[PDB]
């Protein structure tokens, strides 16, 4: 079966150069195009460009002409996308795709690319269940993870031990500039006295690992 | 009732006027400025149909 | 260039509705292709060269149109088929894809079950204090969330966030944060989250007293 | 979004550098001119010209416009700002109001930059009180121009016209004639109320189809209203 | 040594109306070219051999003319379109431009938001005082700002600086910065930053006084 | 794909000569006229002459003849422009490009060339928001960034993470001969005293770093 | 003053297959209109308003576009649905029509019958003589007939006439008419018309001999 | 409705005087300029002259200066041109037209002026239908009209009553200066013993009508 | 005086193809105007303005242009736009006009038919022989004639006169005319018209013999 893998995310400095990359497989590679396409927080898809991997022709959507450049590398059936000077308008998914005539069937998974000169992990606070948070018998408990940046944060609960109701907010934008996201789960208000519950906050761009133990509210 | 052509030129109305002329035996003559309250982002409602 | 204006922008089907979404091209066009794309993942190809399925699609899926008039039809709304669905054109460079559909699945009305969070002691020594109310498994998405500190009325100090639709019971989850300094918060007693929704017969108010206990 | 002007008068060199015995061409058209109704409302308004240039010399301090009717008037419009042409996406355009237009009477207008016929000219005759803009002229209106009366008029038998029309505040007295070949039937009216009045006319000869003249006598136009015309019709 | 003239040097055009440029040679050409540039980037070849079309290049755009008279034009004004265009000749050593079009996208009337700054205590210890208004997000970009001291008008100590039109809302920013010795500025109370544009039916006033929070 | 890759920023001593390069790739090298192109702050382009690297054989601007010369190295496909005396009114962006024919196709990022006597890092003050502020509302915050040169500085907020809202202003040459800019971002009112704003600054002409933290001014 | 362009002038469909026809307006309208037209009677509204079917007008016909860009579709091609469609605007005046698709039907290839037939004694009295050729039944359209007298080609005297299409078989049939005077008619024996066709493998050539009954 | 109507045809000697109007009526006379325009068989359109109504101030096209005169009458809204010395030269159609700004938006339906010194009547000859003449069954016939002057001649076919194919030839100027032409029409050759063609051709400038029958050439 | 320079002089098209024909000032006016003609009649103003039509004037035809360089676009030639445009400059004393495009229609190529007529008795009894060739109805205009005398080939004593372009088969027909002494008309004996046409494959003649029936 065909693949499109693309290569993880990066935080890159505005000013400096980033090259992002699609392996392709099971296929001939010279046989298709290659294109890339843009898809910022504003969820919009946007073109890039594209290129024939046999004879290395191009075609540029011109708001990235002179921005982004498109190579190809034969040997390991790969192609590239490359930014000369990345700008925080840059900040964005980037996803490769294969097209023969004008559709593209294959996509890649797609490839972040932040442009900042720096991460920041998160602060971890809890939302601690209690009566005012208790309904039906079950009770609703959380971890407010406050002040990241970039995204994504993964929050798992007990080391994925836990068997629970989640909701999972999406992470805001404060005006700082910082993230905010709330994981929030639901478990038998009975429990409380008795489980303990850790929520697991990772952070992959700042390296950040925490476990926050949430703890019921003793007014109740 | 009015309906709002769908182009570019949208992006840049701020009012309609409108003027009713009443063809009785001493005619009437009244007009209503309607002001947009915000700019038009899109040509259409983005929940389907012309404004 | 070619623009391909998609309507209609959002819309939401019951289970079982008959959906058609159009694709309408600033130019003649020769083909219209579809893609589908869930929360989270890259678009999938759906209906290409207009009118035939991607591998995977379902027949409930079918597209149709010539020149600058296309549209996308699902005979009987799944509620796997919420999504956002792309159209795309390459009869011209530049290549360009449309603006979107997000199709959501419609249900019965559902009330929200309200819960209120005061500040953690933690953040409250660094300064800060985050006030969360919570609105639980809800439907529709439409519901206003005020709040009120010492019977006084908020505004510009909180932000909302929305869950996707449940996988299950296709309901909403939305968590507002009202956000103060250590000062203002350690001044005033009560914190109220007022919510307003359709399936409420009346405003739901959740309060906590600050200094209980 | 430009620099303004202040306008005020000024004597003028003499109606000679305007209106030459050449033909300037007619592709220059850096100067404009078009009659305008300045009150709003439906009464008497001032009927006034809408003088507009455009502004290839680069700056410049004063516009210099005369207006000519058969009168002679200049305005010297100074501006306020320059810069050192064109900075919104139309041309560089002014605008003047002004100069009371008169009926029937031929305008000349000429205008000369400060510093520097002339390339910025246009001219026009101004029409009468029968114009969709001049008819709001304080004259036009006192000898009828806005009056509205729909004359319906109807062979009720061989030698009777009923003549319908609705009056008008301006005066109480007309005259209706019924006239075909000559003149078949006329009727005095004096009618205080503003309403759609009916009045009967005795005619001597086949009224059907003849012309119905209404002549109102306003106070204001003596013998020379506006007179308004009908024709004698059928009945339902 | 020919030379190219192109007209207007600036203008502004309304999403959707019919834009041209003139590029006029001053004797004839056998060929002109078209390059577009935004802010802080390259030159791009837009339109070349008078009327063909650079790959990628939006189909509203088109070139003609001969001799010594050419014009560029889009059939449709679009957002994207703005930017600065300079025609171009080889027919004659040297290599020549035109000065360029600059061309901006028209939007509804806004008016700016006013904000007023006093200097920092760290700047006045160094000896001087910078006092900084600021117009925020407004349309059109010709704006007038006055500065008063205890009601008197300032005038040659402040310089403005204007922002390029956003790209996501077509909007200015201007900044005014007066500056003073520490000397003047401790002799004064009311500082005010008095603002007259389109968008406003009255003129705004924002001040401080000194040393106040 | 073909390339013109443009060496990096210069200052250069009043008087003194400077060489730039432009390293061609993608095509024959020999086969095509490399172009330079100057474009000062008033952004007119300015023809300065071409080069024909099969033979070495140049045209001149006459407007510029004898201030600069070009030559190229066949063997590394580069172009080089040598200015032998800049001065203050040789200070401007240049480009290299490729011809065809009579129009350039490939444009290379372009060198900024300054002649400095001197550098002077900035100094950054706070912009600090208004207590006067409505409830609710927006206020505004910034950084003023004073007495620098030569251009540019960079100002970023919140290391990179802060860009909506925000407005960097152009330099502005004061009568000092030095150079100043304000950078400035409007936040809810409700934000000021809840989020961290800090303007990071720098200044690589003269090596300056400066992170400057903007809050409200302290009543007392 | 907006011209409506129709494609295509002419084509043909086999009954069940898709059809879709163009009409695009030099430039923006708020609604295009359809009327099918037989030959020998008024035109019949067809589409209105875009997409909406007159009154008994088959669902298989629909109508979409907007902008300068509109069609009409057949889902399935039917016999009766050959005609000639007409579009329309009356969005500016003056109001216009477009110049029209005419929609023939398909069939299979028939080969033409042919029949030769000398000038009467009739005509011959009054000097010219008229020699007519007539291919019968045929499809497709395009036949060629050259004539031949004593094995010489004929050229610049004759002419040719195509019926419409049959109602009930859907074959063209042609008549070719060769007129001569009586004098160069008696001067030749054999006159000859050779037919080719499509349905046919090598020309058919069909003769008779000047007074051989 | 705007009309311009023009004065008719003339035919006048060489050296007399004459003088073309332009009656103008659906406007006000003085808004508009006058402008006169000369069209010979050239077909070029070769402006004279205009006039403002108002004033009688008048520009010309040099060629045309002190050889036409325009004028205007306020009272009857009429425009003139006067020829005081015709010439042969001067053989054209005159049009007036009304501008406002560059343009001409109503055109007067042209004067056309024959300068002539004297006229000749033609003499009308047959073109006998034959076997030579005949094809298709079609045969051809006609009337050469010849050695005429000044222009134009008419020619008509069996007084309107023929319906056939009609083809007049453009009049020749002879190397004698007077004008010939013929006048041509295809008939069924089956027609020519029942019916009879007449050409019946009409020479105003000498007020001469000659009616020629046509028929078939027969040996004696 | 601006000069106004129109290319192409002579032009066909088949009906529906595009047309371009341009007009290039001697030097730079504020605007160019275009008038139609047809044979015998007024002009019509069609394109004034440089870009705005005519009331009346289908939006086929468009102009544009600036300074010195103009042009006029038919985007589908019709029937009726076979005429003279004539573009025409009032920017400057002298009002001029441009030298004219002719613009004729294009069809198949159709060959002539030639007949030829002796002298008729009555112009031999005046003096003088004219001898008539008439080529019928063919297409191009582009025919060569040549005249013999007893095989001896003819020149300079013939005259050549064409029509315009016939209203329903837009055919040309030529007449020409060879004139002789009285006495050298009854010296010779065969009188030859060969016709060379597109349509002939080998030239044609048409003769006849002086006294033949
Ligand atoms: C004079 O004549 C005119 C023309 O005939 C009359 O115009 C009609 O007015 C009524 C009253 O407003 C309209 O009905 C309403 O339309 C609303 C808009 O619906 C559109 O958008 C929906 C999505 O957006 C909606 O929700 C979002 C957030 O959720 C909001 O931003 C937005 O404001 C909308 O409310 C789409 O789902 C929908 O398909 C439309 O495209 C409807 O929202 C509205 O529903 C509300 O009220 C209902 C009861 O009326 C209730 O059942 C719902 O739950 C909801 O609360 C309602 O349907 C007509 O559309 C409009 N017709 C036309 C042709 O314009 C006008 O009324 C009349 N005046 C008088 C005095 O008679
Ligand atoms: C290269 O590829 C092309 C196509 O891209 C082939 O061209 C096709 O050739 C086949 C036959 O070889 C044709 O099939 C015939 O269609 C006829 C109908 O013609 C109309 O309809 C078709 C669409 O189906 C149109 O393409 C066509 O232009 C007409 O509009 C049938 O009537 C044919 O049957 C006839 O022929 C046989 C003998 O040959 C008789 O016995 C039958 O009774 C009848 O008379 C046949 O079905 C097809 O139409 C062609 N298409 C096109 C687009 O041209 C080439 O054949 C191929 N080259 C090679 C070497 O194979
Ligand atoms: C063949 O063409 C296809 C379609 O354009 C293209 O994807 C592919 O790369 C081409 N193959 C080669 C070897 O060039
Ligand atoms: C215009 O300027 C002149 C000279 O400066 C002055 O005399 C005149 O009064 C001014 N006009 C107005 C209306 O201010
Ligand atoms: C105005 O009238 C004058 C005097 O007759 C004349 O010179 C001029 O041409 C007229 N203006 C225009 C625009 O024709
Ligand atoms: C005066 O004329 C100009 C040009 O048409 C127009 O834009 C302006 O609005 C007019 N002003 C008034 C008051 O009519
Ligand atoms: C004129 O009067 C008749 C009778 O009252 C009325 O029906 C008609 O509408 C009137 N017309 C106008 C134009 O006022
Ligand atoms: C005139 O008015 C009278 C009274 O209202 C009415 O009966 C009659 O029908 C009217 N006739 C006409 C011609 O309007």
């Amino acid at each position: 079966e065909v693949q499109l893998q693309q290569s993880g995310p990066e935080l890159v400095k505005p000013g400096a150069s980033v090259k992002i990359s699609c392996k392709t497989s099971g296929y001939t590679f010279t046989e298709y195009t290659i294109h890339w396409v843009k898809q910022n927080h504003g969820k919009s898809l946007d073109w890039i460009g594209g290129i024939n991997p046999n004879n290395g022709g191009t075609t540029y959507n011109q708001e990235f002409k002179g921005k982004a450049t498109l190579t190809v590398d034969k040997s390991s059936s790969t192609a590239y996308m490359e930014f000369r000077s990345l700008t925080s308008e840059d900040s964005a998914v980037y996803y490769c795709a294969r097209s023969y005539y004008g559709y593209v069937d294959y996509w890649g998974q797609g490839t972040t690319l932040t442009a900042a000169a720096s991460t920041k992990g998160p602060s971890v606070f809890p939302l601690a269940p209690s009566s005012k948070s208790t309904s039906g018998g079950t009770a609703a408990l959380g971890c407010l993870v406050k002040d990241y940046f970039p995204e994504p944060v993964t929050v798992s609960w007990n080391s994925g031990a836990l068997t629970s109701g989640v909701h999972t907010f999406p992470a805001v934008l404060q005006s700082s500039g910082l993230y905010s996201l709330s994981s929030v789960v639901t478990v038998p208000s009975s429990s409380l006295g008795t489980q303990t519950y850790i929520c697991n906050v990772n952070h992959k761009p700042s390296n950040t690992k925490v476990d926050k133990k949430a703890e019921p509210k003793s007014c109740d | 009732s009015w309906i709002l052509r769908a182009d570019a030129s949208i992006r840049l109305l701020k009012a309609t006027k409108i003027c009713v002329m009443g063809k009785s035996h001493f005619q009437s003559y009244s007009c209503i400025r309607c002001n947009y309250t915000q700019a038009f982002q899109t040509q259409t409602r983005p929940s389907g149909g012309k404004w | 260039q070619i623009v391909l204006t998609q309507s209609p922008a959002i819309m939401s089907a019951s289970p079982g509705e008959k959906v058609t979404m159009t694709c309408s091209a600033s130019s003649s066009i020769y083909y219209i292709h579809w893609y589908q794309q869930k929360s989270g993942t890259s678009p999938k190809r759906w209906i290409y060269d207009t009118s035939k399925l991607a591998s995977g699609v379902p027949a409930r899926f079918s597209g149709s149109g010539s020149g600058t008039s296309y549209s996308l039809t699902i005979s009987s709304m799944e509620a796997e088929d919420a999504a956002t669905y792309y159209c795309q054109q390459w009869s011209s460079n530049p290549f360009t894809f449309g603006s979107g559909t997000k199709l959501e699945i419609k249900r019965t009305v559902a009330a929200p079950s309200v819960f209120i969070f005061p500040p953690s002691d933690e953040q409250l020594k660094s300064g800060t204090a985050s006030v969360v109310c919570l609105l639980n498994n809800f439907y529709p998405r439409e519901a206003k969330v005020q709040w009120k500190v010492d019977n006084a009325l908020q505004s510009g100090n909180s932000q909302e966030s929305v869950t996707e639709q449940d996988s299950k019971d296709s309901t909403y989850s939305l968590s507002s944060t009202l956000t103060l300094s250590k000062a203002d918060y350690e001044k005033h007693k009560v914190y109220a989250c007022e919510v307003t929704h359709q399936g409420l017969s009346s405003p739901v108010t959740k309060s906590f007293n600050r200094g209980e206990c | 979004p430009e620099p303004t002007i202040q306008c005020g008068s000024e004597p003028g060199p003499s109606p000679e550098w305007m209106v030459r015995h050449t033909l300037t061409p007619g592709d220059l058209r850096d100067l404009r001119v078009e009659t305008i109704k300045s009150n709003v409302d439906l009464e008497d308004s001032p009927i006034l010209m809408n003088i507009s240039w455009i502004l290839s010399i680069r700056l410049l301090k004063a516009t210099k416009i005369c207006v000519m009717g058969k009168s002679y008037s200049c305005i010297r419009c100074n501006y306020t700002q320059a810069f050192q042409t064109r900075p919104s996406g139309g041309k560089w355009t002014f605008s003047y109001v002004g100069f009371p237009v008169e009926l029937n009477t031929v305008y000349f207008i000429g205008a000369h930059n400060i510093p520097n016929g002339p390339s910025m000219a246009v001219n026009f005759t101004s029409p009468g009180c029968l114009d969709h803009v001049m008819k709001y002229k304080k004259k036009c209106i006192e000898a009828g121009s806005l009056w509205k009366p729909n004359i319906t008029a109807c062979k009720r038998s061989a030698n009777t016209v009923e003549v319908n029309f609705t009056t008008s505040p301006l005066g109480d007295r007309y005259m209706a004639l019924i006239q075909s070949t000559a003149v078949i039937g006329t009727s005095y009216v004096s009618e205080k109320e503003l309403t759609r009045t009916s009045v009967v006319v005795h005619v001597t000869g086949e009224s059907e189809g003849a012309v119905v003249q209404l002549t109102p006598y306003f106070h204001t136009c003596g013998n020379d209203c506006i007179r308004q015309r009908g024709t004698v019709v059928q009945c339902p």
